[PDB]
C-alpha cells in the first residue's frame, strides 16, 4: 500500500515492484517441469498432478507445440500461461511467412520476453506469472531456454523448477556434471524421469502422471514429439529402480 | 505516376568457387538514350558477408533495397546474423505485395559458414529460388550453354575470377543496354573484397 | 484491371403447388465447352423446409450460399429455434443481394418452399435483388424455352379447346405432385436435345408438408 | 435550362422565372415556382438540374434561419450571398457538385437600397442592374441595353420584361412557356398573377 | 479515469450529482409560467441590487428557440446556453426532415435526451439546470407548457414555479388557478402571474418581467411601465383587508 | 468549358520610383458574351496590394483566405504585412493547392515599410515566383503585354508619366482580345495617396 | 411500364400495368407495381426493382418509427422528403429510381409527390411516369376531370392505360386498378386487356373516330 | 489504485458549483486588477502593473492589453498563462464569423463562445478550469458600446462600469456614485486615475506601473479608435489631469 | 492485378477405388526459358493431403506460407489430434478457398488453380478444385491450365462418374496418371521433364516419390530426317 504494489507507473526502490516479486514466490510452491540439454538435442519433462480418478490420463497435456520443433511447457498460474503461449504463435508464424525460415531459439527468446517485460511497465496490466522452459533444435543446435515472470532470461544447459526444485536441481547437477553436458538424448530420457519422480517424493499426499518429450536434432530428426510408448515405458522402469522398486 | 523512367546493365551473376561465392556485375545507368552513369555501385551490401546485385529499374531497387537494409540491420542486431535464404524472402515480400509498380530482378547472394556460398534468385513478380549459382537479367539467355558447360564447383580463385571477367565482357558485348565498369565483389570468411575494371581493360582482357 | 466475373449455364425450375411446392434442377455445372461435374447440383435444402438455387455464375452462388446458411444458424440462435418461414428467407436474400450490388454478381435465384399456411410459393430474384411469388416460374439458361410451354400445361394461359378458343377453354388444372412431376420430366427431357447447359441428371425437390423429399431422373449423356 | 431573368428597378428588385417544364409534346408540369423565399426580403431563383434546385435550397434556407434566430436578426442579402457562393465553390472538387446558378433578389432592410446578385454553380458573383442566364442573354441583352437606361419605375420593368420574354420564345428554339413574376421590396414577396403585357 | 463512477447509486438510491444539481435550482432566479387556455404567459424575476447595469447587456430571461416555441430557465447561465443551442439545431433539423413546423414536445424530448445522456454515461458531468419549454403546436388553440429536469423527466403541467420561493407561489397556484378552470382571459392570466411573482422578488414591476404568448408566433412582453398599472390595483385589492 | 477564360483578365504592374502601378481589367463574362463591365479583382493588405487573374471563383476563395492569414498575423505581431513576407506566403498558400484546384495569375505591388524600395512580384498557378523590379505582368494576354512593356517603358518615372505606360500598354495590349475589353483601371500607387483612374476603352 | 396517378374528388387514381417478358413473348402477364409500404402510402414501381425494393421497405421502417415513438399520425410531405435526401446521398452510386409517392391523410388530403433518382419532389394533381407516358397522357389530358365519379374514373383510368398498352410494347399483359382513400387502399379487380380492346375500340371514339 | 488517485473535485459542491470553479475564483483576485468604464463617447481600460522594476522592461505595457479586433479589445485579470489559450481562440472565432457571413463578430457573440469553453473545461475531461476573467471593451452598430465580463464559472454579464481582478467591491462602489452619461473621454480619464488612487495606496504612482488604453471615435473613423497607450503617453495624461497620483 | 511473369503449368488427378494419384512437374518458367528446374508445386500437408498449385509461382508462394500456418496451427491447441480434427482435405480445402474467394471479390484475385488432393482418413477419396475465377468443383478428373484442355479426357476414360470409380484400381489409374503427363511434356514444351508422382492409400497412407522422369519415350524426330540447316553452295 504504497503505489509500489498498486501501480508500476513508477520504478521501485527495491528496484521492482511487489506484485512482481510476488509473482516469483508463486511459481515456486507450484508444480514441477525440468529440461535437460543434451549434445544433440533437449528433453522436456512435467510432473502432472492427480488429485482424483475423475481425470483422464493422457487427454489433458502441459507441453503444447510452437511451430513443430519447438516445445514449451510451463509451471505457475494456468491462465498466464496460455496467454503467453498464444503470442508465442504469432510471433512464429510471422517469422516463418517473412524470412521463410523456422524460428532460431535465442531469436524467439527475445520476442516472448520482449512481451513479458511489457505487461511489466503499466500500472493496471497484470504481469505474467508463469516460468517457461522451452527450447527445440535450429541450424547451429540445439538450445534450452527458461523464461521467468519479470522478463529474465538466459541459456541453460540444465534447468529445474517447482515444489521439488531442491531435489531436481541436486541429481540434474550430478548427472550434468559427470556427462559431456547430457550425454545420448535417448539417455537423457530415462535420466529426466528419474529427476521428476525423486521431485515426487517431496509431494506424496498427491500421485503423478510423468509426462515426457524430447525435441533432438538426430534423434528426432528435428522435430519436437511427445515422449510415448516403449520410450516412456523404460525411462518409468529406471525410475522405479533407483528410487526403491 | 512516375515520368520518365531508368533501366540497369541487366547481365548479373554470382558464380560459386572455391570458398564462398564471387559476386560479378556490369554497371550502367540510362534515362532513355542519356548515360545518366558510367559508373555505379549497385554492388549492394545489405549485410557484411551477404551483398546483391539489383537490375531493373534505378529507381525502384534502389527504393526497396533500403528497406530491406533496414530490416537486416534490425535482424542482426536482435536475432542473430541472417542467412541468404533470409535476406531473399525480405526482398521478395516488398516486389511481391507491390508488383503494381515494381520492376526488380534481384540476385542476391551470400556467404555462411556451414553452407559456404549460396546464390538465391529472385525474379520480377517475386518467387525465391535457391540455385548452385546464377545469371540474370534478361542477357542472361545467351549465355546459358557458356554458363552451364564452365560452371564448375571448387575451381581456384585465379581460374573464378577469369570466368567471372570474361562472361560479362563477352555478354557486355553482344547485348546493348550493358556497358560501363565491371566491378566484382569477393565473399569469403577473411571479410569483402573489392575489384572495378574500366572499359578499356576488360574489353581487353 | 481484372474482371474474373462471367457466367456460367445451368437451368432450374420452380413451380408452386396447393399443397406442395417443387425447386427442380440440372446437375451439370459447366464453363464453355468444358463440363466442370456431372453430379453436381447448384440446389440445395437450406432447411426449415426452405429450398434454394442460385442458378448461374458457380462463384458468386457458392458464396452467396455460405452467406445464407451462416444467416440462417444465427436467426435460429437468437430467436428461440424460429422458423425461418420462405417470408423471412426471402428479405435476406435480398439484403445480402444489395449488400453487393457494388460488386459484380451474376446468379438468377430462386427459393421455392412453404409458407407457413402449408401453401406453395416460388420467388424469384435478379442479381441485384427484387423478388415477387409467381405461380410457375423457369430460371437459368433455358428459361425463356421453358416458359412458353409451362404456361399452356401450368398456367392455362395461352391454351384454349376447340370449339371458339376465345369462349371455349382449358381451366388452370387443380395441381397434385403426381401430374406436375410429369410436367417438370417432359421439359428437362426436351431441353437436353436443345441446351448443352442441361442434361446428366435432374433433381427434383419436392416440398412437403411430410418433409423434403428427393426425387431422382438420369438425363443425357455418352 | 430554366430561363430565369432580372431587373432593378429604383425601388426594387422583379424577378422573372418560368412557369412550365415541358416535355415533348406537351407540358408535364405547368404551376412551377422555380424560386424559394429564405426570408421575407431573401429571395433566390434557380437554374440547373431540377433535383439540385431544392435540396440545395432547403439545406440552404434551414442554416440561415439557424443564424436568424440564434442572433435574434434577419440576415443581410450580402450574408446570404458570402455564405451562399463559398459552399458552391467547395461541392466542385467533391464527387458531387451542386450545379444550380442562381439569382438573389434582395432588399438591403438597413441601409434601404435593393440589390440583385447572379452567382453561378461555380462561384462567379457578380452585382447587376440586369442579368440573364445562358443563350438569353445574347438576344435580351440587346433589347435591355438600348431601350432601358435607369431610374425608371417598377411598371416599366413589367413592360420590358415582357417584350424579352416574347423575343425569347420567338427566335431562340427553347421552351419555357412565358414567365411568373415575383416582385422583392420592403414590403415583402408579392406575385404578379398577370404576364399579359407585364 | 473521468469514464466512470461520477454517478452511481447509492446503497440508498441517491444520485450524487442529481442531489446538487437540485440545489442550484433553489438559488437562483425564479420562473413560473400559468396557461390559460388561448394564452400561455411565463413571468419571471431577474434579480439585482446592484444598480449599474442594463437589460439590454444582461441576457434576457425568456429566450426565443422559434418564433413559436420559447425557453425560461433557473439555474446556472453557463448550462443552460449549452441546452439552447441543442434545441435551435433540433428545429431546423426537424422542419428539413418531416417538412411540418416544429411540434414543441418533440423539441423537449431532444433537450430531455441530452440532460439524461451525461448523468448515465460518463466522460462528461450532469447539468444543474432546470427548464420550462414552452410554445404552440401549428393548428392548435390549446397552450403548451412543459417543465424538464437535470434527472432528463418531462411532463406537461398547467402551472407551475422553480426557484426561490416555490413554496409560495404553489400555494398561490392551488388557491387562486385550477388545472379545470385557469383563465379563460388574457388580462386575468396576466393579473394572476403578476400576483404570484410580486409576492417574492421583493420589488416592484422593475424586477418582474411578464412575456404573454397568444397562438402560434404573437409574442409580447409587456413593459414595467404596463406591469406598473396592475401592481397599483393590486395594492387596491389587498386593502379591502387592511 | 474554358479552365480560367470564361471571365479572363489581365494584370501588370511596374516600379516608378517611390511608387509602383498596378493595372487590371473589369471584365465578367458568360463563355465569349461579356455581362458587366464592373468586377474589381485589386484588393490590400495593409499596404501591399495584390492583384489576382484568373476564374472568379478563385479570386474570391484566395481573397477571403489571405483576409484571414493576414488578420491573425496583424494580431499577434501588432504590425502590418510587408511585400517581401506576403510573396513567401503567397507562394507556400499555392503550393498546397497546386495539387487542388487552382488556375490563377496574381501580381503582387507595394512599397516596403522597412527600406522605403519599390517592390513587385509575379506568380503563375504553377508558383514559379517571378523576381522583377522593372514589371510583371500575369494573365491570357501576357505574352503580348511583355512586348508591349519590353519596348515602350523608360526606368525611374514619376506618377504621371508612370500612368501614361501602363495606361497605353494595357489599353492597346487589350484591343487585340475581347476578353479584356469593358473596362479597364489603373491604380497608381504611392504611399500616401493612391489614385484610381477609369479609362475609357473598346467593347463588343 | 406506364404507371399513372391523378387526384379528383374522391380520393385518388392509381393505375399500373403489369408485364414481364422473355424476349417480346410475355412470360408472365404478372409482376406488382404498386409497393405497398403500408396501407396509407404507396410507392409505385418504374424505377430500378432492387432500388426501389429496398428503399421503399427502408422508407416503411421510418413511418413505423415516426408513428410508434413520437404519436403522431407521418405525413406525405414527410414521407416524400425522408426518401429525397436519402436519394441524394445514393445519387451517382448507380441508383435508378421513378416512383410516385402516393398518400391521403387527414392533415393534407390526397397528396401525390413525383420522387426521382435526381432527388427532385413535386407536388402535383397529376403524374405520370413511364415511357408510354406521352401517350398515356394525351387521353388523361383530353378528359381530364377533377369533380368526377369513382367508377367513372377508373374507365378512363383504364382507357388511358389501354391508349399506352396498343402503341407500347413494354405494357399490356394486364392492368390493376386501385382506388386510394383515407382508410386505406381498394382494389378494383384485374382485367385482361383482349376483352377490354374491343369494347374500347368501338366506345371511345378517340384514335378511333372512324374506326382503325 | 490509480481509480482511486482521481481528484474527484469537477464534481459539483452543494454550494450550487464545482470545487475547483470556486477556489480558482479566488487566485483571480490574487492577481492583477483590470478597470472598465463604458463612457458615451469612448470606453477607457485602466489596469494596474504587478510588478514593476528595472530588471523587468519597462517600456512595455501590453502584458495584459491584447486588442482582438479592429474595434474590440480585451483586458485581463488573472495569469498571462491562463489568458493565452482563450486568447487565441476568440480570434480565430472572430475571422470564422467575419469569413461566414461578412461581417465582424457582436460584442455578446464572442463572449458567449469563450464562455462555452471555460465551462467545457471541466465538463470534458476532468481538467482544471481557467485562472482569468476578462472585460471586454467593443463597439458594434446595433447596441452602440458593449462592456462586458465574464469569469470561469461561464456566467456572464454586461455592465457600465465593473472592476475585477483584486479590490472589487471598492473601485465599484466608488464608480457607481460619480458615474454620469454626459460623460467624454477626458471626463472618464479623470475619474478612472481618480479611483485607481483610492485603491492603491503610496507616495506617488507612476507613469509605467499602468497599462492603460481607450477606445473612442476617433478623429480618422466614424468608427472607433483603439488607442493603446504605453507609459510615455501615460505619463503625458497624468499632467492634463493634474492628478499626479 | 496478379499477371504472368513466371509460371507453373498443369496439376493432374483421379481417384481410384482405395485412393487417389496426383503427379505434376516441378518447373518455374519464365515464359519458354526454363529458369527454374526443382521447383516445388507439390506441397504435402500433414500425411494425407498434397495441396498442387498451377498458375503463378509467385502467388503460390503466397499460398505456400499460409499453408505453413495451417500445418502448425492445427496442432495447435492439440497435438493429440492430427487426423481426427487436424489437416483433412475437406479442411485444408475451406482454410484455401476461404483466401481466394477474398482475394478475388475484392477485384485483385490470386493467380492460381488448384487442386486439393487427399484421401480422407475419416472418410473417402477427396478430389476438389478452386481457381482465380472462382470456379469450384468436384469431380473424378480435375486438372488445372493446359491440362485441364488435354491430360483431362485421357483421365476421363477411366472414371468420369461415380459408377466407375469402384471399376478403377491402382494399376489402371497409375498408367494412366503417367500417361496423362507424357502427353503434356510431348504436345507442351513448358511442362518439365523431371515430375514427381504421389500415390495415396488409404490402408497404406501417403507415398510421395519424387524424381520421376518422363520416360516411354518418344524419338519421332527421327523419321523427318531430310536436313534442316547443311547448306548447300
Amino acid at each position: 500500500g504504497t503505489g509500489y504494489d498498486l501501480s508500476n507507473s513508477v520504478f521501485s526502490p527495491d528496484g521492482r515492484n511487489f506484485q512482481v516479486e510476488y509473482a516469483v514466490k508463486a511459481v515456486e510452491n507450484g508444480t514441477t517441469s525440468i529440461g535437460i540439454k543434451c549434445n544433440d538435442g533437449v528433453v522436456f519433462a512435467v510432473e502432472k498432478l492427480i488429485t482424483s480418478k475423475l481425470l483422464v490420463p493422457q487427454k489433458n497435456v502441459k507441453i503444447q507445440v510452437v511451430d513443430r520443433h519447438i516445445g514449451c511447457v510451463y509451471s505457475g498460474l494456468i491462465p498466464d500461461g496460455r496467454h503467453l503461449v498464444n503470442r508465442g504463435r504469432e510471433e512464429a508464424a510471422s517469422f516463418k511467412k517473412l524470412y521463410k525460415t523456422p524460428i532460431p531459439i535465442p531469436a524467439f527468446a527475445d520476442r516472448l520476453g520482449q512481451y513479458v517485460q511489457a505487461h511489466t511497465l503499466y500500472n493496471s496490466v497484470r504481469p505474467f506469472g508463469v516460468s517457461t522452459i522451452f527450447g527445440g533444435v535450429d541450424k547451429n543446435g540445439a538450445h534450452l531456454y527458461m523464461l521467468e515472470p519479470s522478463g529474465s532470461y538466459w541459456g541453460y544447459k540444465g534447468a529445474a523448477t517447482g515444489k521439488g526444485r531442491q531435489s531436481a536441481k541436486a541429481e540434474l547437477e550430478k548427472l550434468v556434471d559427470h556427462h559431456p553436458e547430457g550425454l545420448s538424448a535417448r539417455e537423457a530420457v530415462k535420466q529426466a524421469a528419474k529427476i521428476i519422480y525423486l521431485a515426487h517424493e517431496d509431494n506424496k499426499e498427491k500421485d503423478f502422471e510423468l509426462e515426457i518429450s524430447w525435441c533432438s536434432l538426430s534423434e528426432t530428426n528435428g522435430l519436437h514429439k511427445f515422449v510415448k510408448g516403449d520410450l516412456l515405458q523404460e525411462a518409468i522402469d529406471f525410475a522405479q529402480k533407483e528410487i526403491n522398486g | 505516376l512516375k515520368k520518365g523512367e531508368v533501366s540497369l546493365g541487366t547481365s548479373i551473376m554470382a558464380v560459386t568457387f572455391k570458398d564462398g561465392v564471387i559476386l560479378g556485375a556490369d554497371s550502367r545507368t540510362t534515362t532513355g538514350a542519356y548515360i545518366a552513369n558510367r559508373v555505379t555501385d549497385k554492388l549492394t551490401r545489405v549485410h557484411d558477408k551477404i551483398w546483391c546485385c539489383r537490375s531493373g529499374s534505378a529507381a525502384d531497387t534502389q527504393a526497396i533495397a533500403d528497406i530491406v537494409q533496414y530490416h537486416l540491420e534490425l535482424y542482426t542486431s536482435q536475432y542473430g546474423t541472417p542467412s541468404t535464404e533470409t535476406a531473399a524472402s525480405v526482398f521478395k515480400e516488398l516486389c511481391y505485395e507491390n508488383k503494381d509498380n515494381l520492376t526488380a530482378g534481384i540476385i542476391v547472394a551470400g556467404y555462411d559458414d556451414k553452407n559456404k556460398g549460396e546464390v538465391y534468385t529472385i525474379p520480377l513478380g517475386g518467387s525465391v529460388h535457391k540455385l548452385p549459382y546464377a545469371i540474370a537479367g534478361s542477357g542472361s539467355t545467351f549465355i546459358y550453354g557458356y554458363c552451364d558447360k564452365n560452371f564448375r564447383e571448387n575451381m581456384s580463385k585465379e581460374e573464378t575470377v577469369d570466368f567471372i571477367k570474361h562472361s560479362l565482357s563477352q555478354a557486355i558485348k553482344w547485348d546493348g543496354s550493358s556497358g560501363g565498369v565491371i566491378r566484382m565483389v569477393v565473399l569469403t570468411a577473411a571479410g569483402v573484397e573489392r575489384l572495378i575494371f574500366y572499359p578499356d581493360e576488360y574489353e581487353q582482357l | 484491371q481484372f474482371n474474373p466475373y462471367g457466367d456460367n449455364g445451368g437451368t432450374i425450375l420452380g413451380i408452386a403447388g396447393e399443397d406442395f411446392a417443387v425447386l427442380a434442377g440440372d446437375t451439370r455445372n459447366i464453363t464453355d465447352y468444358s463440363i466442370n461435374s456431372r453430379y453436381e447440383p447448384k440446389v440445395f435444402d437450406c432447411g426449415d423446409n426452405i429450398v434454394m438455387s442460385a442458378n448461374g455464375f458457380a462463384a458468386d452462388g457458392d458464396a452467396l450460399v455460405k452467406r445464407f446458411k451462416n444467416s440462417v444458424k444465427w436467426y435460429h440462435f437468437d430467436h428461440n429455434d424460429k422458423k425461418l418461414s420462405i417470408n423471412s428467407a426471402a428479405r435476406n436474400i435480398q439484403h445480402l443481394l444489395y449488400g453487393k450490388r457494388f460488386f459484380p454478381y451474376y446468379v438468377h435465384t430462386i427459393i421455392a418452399g412453404l409458407d407457413e399456411d402449408g401453401k406453395g410459393a416460388v420467388y424469384s430474384f435478379d442479381p441485384v435483388g427484387s423478388y415477387e411469388r409467381e405461380q410457375c416460374r423457369a430460371g437459368g439458361a433455358a428459361a425463356s424455352l421453358i416458359m412458353p410451354f409451362l404456361d399452356n400445361q401450368v398456367n392455362f394461359k395461352n391454351q384454349y379447346e376447340p370449339g371458339t378458343n376465345g369462349k371455349v377453354k382449358k381451366p388452370l388444372k387443380y395441381l397434385s405432385v403426381e401430374e406436375v412431376i410429369k410436367l417438370v420430366r417432359d421439359s428437362f427431357t426436351s431441353a437436353t436435345e436443345r441446351h448443352i447447359q442441361v442434361g446428366d441428371g435432374l433433381e427434383i425437390l419436392i416440398v412437403t408438408k411430410d418433409g423434403v423429399r428427393k426425387e431422382f431422373y438420369e438425363l443425357k449423356r455418352d | 435550362m430554366d430561363i430565369i431573368l432580372g431587373i432593378r428597378v429604383q425601388d426594387s428588385v422583379i424577378l422573372a422565372s418560368s412557369k412550365a417544364v415541358t416535355r415533348g409534346i406537351s407540358v408535364l408540369k405547368d404551376s412551377d415556382d422555380k424560386t424559394r423565399q429564405l426570408s421575407p426580403h431573401t429571395l433566390m431563383s434557380f437554374a440547373g438540374e431540377a433535383g439540385d434546385t431544392v435540396q440545395f435550397a432547403e439545406y440552404i434556407q434551414a442554416n440561415i434561419q439557424l443564424y436568424s434566430i440564434r442572433e435574434d436578426y434577419e440576415l443581410s442579402p450580402q450574408a446570404v450571398s458570402s455564405f451562399v457562393r463559398q459552399e458552391l465553390a467547395k461541392s466542385i472538387r467533391s464527387r458531387r457538385p451542386y450545379q444550380v446558378n442562381v439569382l438573389i433578389g434582395g432588399y438591403d432592410k438597413k441601409k434601404n437600397k435593393p440589390e440583385l446578385y447572379q452567382i453561378d454553380y461555380l462561384g462567379t458573383k457578380v452585382e447587376l442592374p440586369y442579368g440573364a442566364h445562358g443563350y438569353s442573354g445574347f438576344y435580351t441583352f440587346s433589347l435591355l441595353d438600348h431601350h432601358y437606361r435607369p431610374d425608371m419605375t417598377t411598371e416599366e420593368g413589367l413592360d420590358l420584361l415582357k417584350l424579352c420574354v416574347q423575343e425569347l420564345e420567338k427566335r431562340m428554339p427553347m421552351d419555357f412557356k412565358g414567365v411568373i413574376v415575383k416582385i422583392v421590396d420592403k414590403d415583402g414577396i408579392r406575385q404578379v398573377d398577370d404576364f399579359q403585357a407585364q | 479515469g473521468y469514464d466512470r463512477a461520477l454517478s452511481i447509486f447509492s446503497p440508498d438510491g441517491h444520485i450524487f450529482q442529481v442531489e446538487y444539481a437540485l440545489e442550484a435550482v433553489k438559488r437562483g432566479t425564479c420562473a413560473v409560467g400559468v396557461k390559460g387556455k388561448n394564452c400561455v404567459v411565463l413571468g419571471c424575476e431577474r434579480r439585482s441590487t446592484l444598480k449599474l447595469q442594463d437589460t439590454r447587456i444582461t441576457p434576457s430571461k425568456v429566450s426565443k428557440i422559434d418564433s413559436h416555441v420559447v425557453l425560461s430557465f433557473s439555474g446556472l447561465n453557463a448550462d443552460s446556453r449549452i441546452l439552447i443551442e441543442k434545441a435551435r439545431v433540433e428545429a431546423q433539423s426537424h422542419r428539413l426532415t418531416l417538412e411540418d413546423p416544429v411540434t414543441v414536445e418533440y423539441l423537449t424530448r431532444y433537450v430531455a435526451g441530452v440532460q439524461q445522456r451525461y448523468t448515465q454515461s460518463g466522460g462528461v458531468r450532469p447539468f444543474g439546470v432546470s427548464t420550462l419549454i414552452a410554445g404552440f403546436d401549428p393548428r392548435d388553440d390549446e397552450p403548451k407548457l412543459y417543465q424538464t429536469e437535470p434527472s432528463g423527466i418531462y411532463s406537461s403541467w398547467s402551472a407551475q414555479t422553480i426557484g426561490r420561493n416555490s413554496k409560495t407561489v404553489r400555494e398561490f397556484l392551488e388557491k387562486n388557478y385550477d388545472r379545470k378552470e385557469p383563465p379563460a382571459t388574457v388580462e386575468e392570466c396576466v393579473k394572476l402571474t403578476v400576483r404570484s411573482l410580486l409576492e417574492v422578488v421583493q420589488t416592484g414591476a422593475k424586477n418582474i418581467e411578464i412575456t404573454v404568448v397568444k397562438p402560434d408566433s404573437d409574442i409580447v412582453a409587456l413593459s414595467s411601465e404596463e406591469i406598473n398599472q396592475y401592481v397599483t390595483q393590486i395594492e387596491q385589492e389587498k386593502q379591502e383587508q387592511q | 468549358s474554358d479552365p480560367s477564360s470564361i471571365n479572363g483578365g489581365i494584370v501588370v504592374a511596374m516600379t516608378g520610383k517611390d511608387c509602383v502601378a498596378i493595372a487590371c481589367d473589369l471584365r465578367l463574362g458568360s463563355q465569349s458574351l461579356g455581362v458587366s463591365n464592373k468586377f474589381e479583382k485589386i484588393f490590400h493588405y495593409g499596404h501591399v496590394f495584390l492583384g489576382i487573374t484568373g476564374l472568379a471563383t478563385d479570386v474570391t476563395t484566395l481573397n477571403e483566405m489571405f483576409r484571414y492569414k493576414t488578420n491573425l498575423y496583424k494580431l499577434k505581431e501588432e504590425r502590418a504585412i510587408e511585400p517581401e513576407t506576403f510573396t513567401q506566403l503567397v507562394s507556400s498558400s499555392l503550393y498546397e493547392r497546386r495539387f487542388g484546384p487552382y488556375f490563377v495569375g496574381p501580381v503582387v505591388a507595394g512599397i516596403n515599410s522597412k527600406s522605403g524600395k519599390p517592390f513587385i512580384a509575379g506568380f503563375d498557378l504553377i508558383g514559379c515566383i517571378d523576381e522583377a523590379k522593372d514589371f510583371i505582368v500575369s494573365g491570357t494576354a501576357s505574352d503580348q503585354l511583355f512586348g508591349m512593356c519590353e519596348s515602350l517603358y523608360e526606368p525611374n518615372l514619376e506618377p504621371e508619366d508612370l500612368f501614361e505606360t501602363i495606361s497605353q500598354a494595357l489599353l492597346n495590349a487589350a484591343d487585340r482580345d475581347a476578353l479584356s475589353g469593358w473596362g479597364a483601371v489603373v491604380y497608381i500607387i504611392k504611399k500616401d495617396e493612391v489614385v484610381k483612374r477609369y479609362l475609357k476603352m473598346r467593347q463588343d | 411500364t406506364t404507371t399513372l396517378a391523378f387526384r379528383f374528388q374522391g380520393g385518388i387514381i392509381v393505375a399500373v400495368d403489369s408485364r414481364a417478358t422473355a424476349g417480346n413473348w410475355v412470360a408472365s402477364q404478372t409482376v406488382k407495381r404498386v409497393i405497398e409500404i403500408n396501407p396509407f402510402l404507396l410507392g409505385t414501381m418504374a424505377g430500378g426493382a432492387a432500388d426501389c425494393q429496398f428503399w421503399e421497405t427502408w422508407l416503411g421502417s421510418q413511418c413505423r418509427l415516426h408513428e410508434l415513438r413520437e404519436k403522431e399520425r407521418i405525413s406525405v410531405a414527410a414521407a416524400s422528403k425522408i426518401l429525397s435526401n436519402l436519394v441524394y446521398q445514393y445519387k451517382g452510386a448507380g441508383l435508378s429510381m421513378g416512383t410516385m409517392i402516393c398518400g391521403y391523410t387527414r392533415k393534407e388530403g390526397p397528396t401525390i409527390y413525383y420522387v426521382d433518382s435526381d432527388g427532385t419532389r413535386l407536388k402535383g394533381d397529376i403524374f405520370c411516369v413511364g415511357s408510354g407516358q406521352t401517350f398515356a397522357y394525351g387521353v388523361l389530358d383530353s378528359n381530364y376531370k377533377w369533380d368526377l365519379s369513382v367508377e367513372d374514373a377508373l374507365y378512363l383510368g383504364k382507357r388511358s392505360i389501354l391508349a399506352a398498352a396498343h402503341r407500347d410494347a413494354y405494357s399490356g399483359g394486364s392492368v390493376n386498378l386501385y382506388h386510394v382513400t383515407e382508410d386505406g387502399w381498394i382494389y378494383h379487380g384485374n382485367h385482361d386487356v383482349g376483352e377490354l380492346f374491343w369494347k374500347v375500340k368501338e366506345e371511345e371514339g378517340s384514335f378511333n373516330n372512324v374506326i382503325g | 489504485g490509480s481509480r482511486r488517485y482521481d481528484s474527484r473535485t469537477t464534481i459539483f459542491s452543494p454550494e450550487g458549483r464545482l470545487y475547483q470553479v470556486e477556489y480558482a475564483l479566488e487566485s483571480i483576485s490574487h492577481a492583477g486588477t483590470a478597470i472598465g468604464i463604458m463612457a458615451s463617447d469612448g470606453i477607457v481600460l485602466a489596469a494596474e502593473r504587478k510588478v514593476t522594476s528595472t530588471l523587468l522592461e519597462q517600456d512595455t505595457s501590453t502584458e495584459k492589453l491584447y486588442k482582438l479586433n479592429d474595434k474590440i479589445a480585451v483586458a485581463v485579470a488573472g495569469l498571462t498563462a491562463d489568458a493565452e489559450i482563450l486568447i487565441n481562440t476568440a480570434r480565430i472565432h472572430a475571422q470564422n464569423y467575419l469569413k461566414t457571413y461578412n461581417e465582424d463578430i457582436p460584442v455578446e457573440i464572442l463572449v458567449r463562445r469563450l464562455s462555452d469553453i471555460k465551462q467545457g473545461y471541466t465538463q470534458h475531461g476532468g481538467l482544471r478550469p481557467f485562472g482569468v476573467s476578462f472585460i471586454y471593451a467593443g463597439y458594434d452598430d446595433r447596441y452602440g458600446y458593449q462592456l462586458y465580463t465574464s469569469n470561469p464559472s461561464g456566467n456572464y454579464t454586461g455592465w457600465k462600469a465593473i472592476s475585477v481582478g483584486a479590490n472589487t467591491s471598492a473601485a465599484q462602489t466608488l464608480l457607481q456614485m460619480d458615474y454620469k452619461d454626459d460623460m467624454k473621454v477626458d471626463d472618464a480619464i479623470e475619474l478612472a486615475l481618480k479611483t485607481l488612487s483610492k485603491t492603491t495606496d503610496s507616495s506617488a504612482l507612476t507613469y509605467d506601473r499602468l497599462e492603460f488604453a481607450t477606445i473612442r471615435k476617433g478623429a480618422n473613423d466614424g468608427e472607433v479608435y483603439q488607442k493603446i497607450f504605453k507609459p510615455q503617453e501615460i505619463k503625458d495624461i497624468l499632467v492634463k489631469t493634474g492628478i499626479t497620483k | 492485378t496478379q499477371q504472368p511473369i513466371v509460371t507453373g503449368t498443369s496439376v493432374i488427378s483421379m481417384k481410384y477405388d482405395n485412393g487417389v494419384i496426383i503427379a505434376a512437374d516441378n518447373l518455374g518458367s519464365y515464359g519458354s526459358l526454363l529458369r527454374f528446374n526443382g521447383v516445388e508445386r507439390l506441397i504435402p500437408v500433414g500425411d494425407n493431403t498434397v495441396v498442387g498449385i498451377s498458375g503463378d509461382i509467385s502467388d503460390m508462394q503466397h499460398i505456400e506460407r499460409l499453408l505453413k500456418d495451417l500445418v502448425t496451427e492445427n496442432a495447435y491447441d492439440n497435438p493429440l489430434a492430427d487426423a481426427e480434427e487436424a489437416l483433412e482435405p475437406s479442411y485444408i480445402f475451406e482454410y484455401l478457398a476461404t483466401v481466394m474467394y477474398q482475394r478475388r471479390s475484392k477485384m485483385n484475385p490470386l493467380w492460381n488453380a488448384i487442386i486439393v488432393a487427399g484421401v480422407q482418413s475419416n472418410g473417402d477419396q477427396f478430389l476438389r478444385y478452386v481457381n482465380l475465377l472462382g470456379v469450384t468443383y468436384s469431380s473424378p478428373t480435375l486438372a488445372t491450365g493446359f491440362g485441364a484442355h488435354m491430360a483431362n479426357p485421357l483421365l476421363r476414360k477411366v472414371v468420369d462418374r461415380e459408377s466407375d470409380i469402384p471399376k478403377t484400381t491402382v494399376q489402371v489409374a497409375e498408367e494412366a496418371i503417367v500417361n496423362a503427363m507424357r502427353v503434356l511434356y510431348y504436345r507442351d514444351a513448358r511442362s518439365s521433364r523431371n515430375f514427381s508422382l504421389a500415390i495415396i492409400d488409404k490402408n497404406t497412407g501417403l507415398t510421395f516419390k519424387k524424381n520421376l522422369q518422363v520416360e516411354n519415350m518418344k524419338w519421332d524426330f527421327a523419321k523427318d530426317i531430310k536436313g534442316y540447316g547443311t547448306q548447300k553452295i
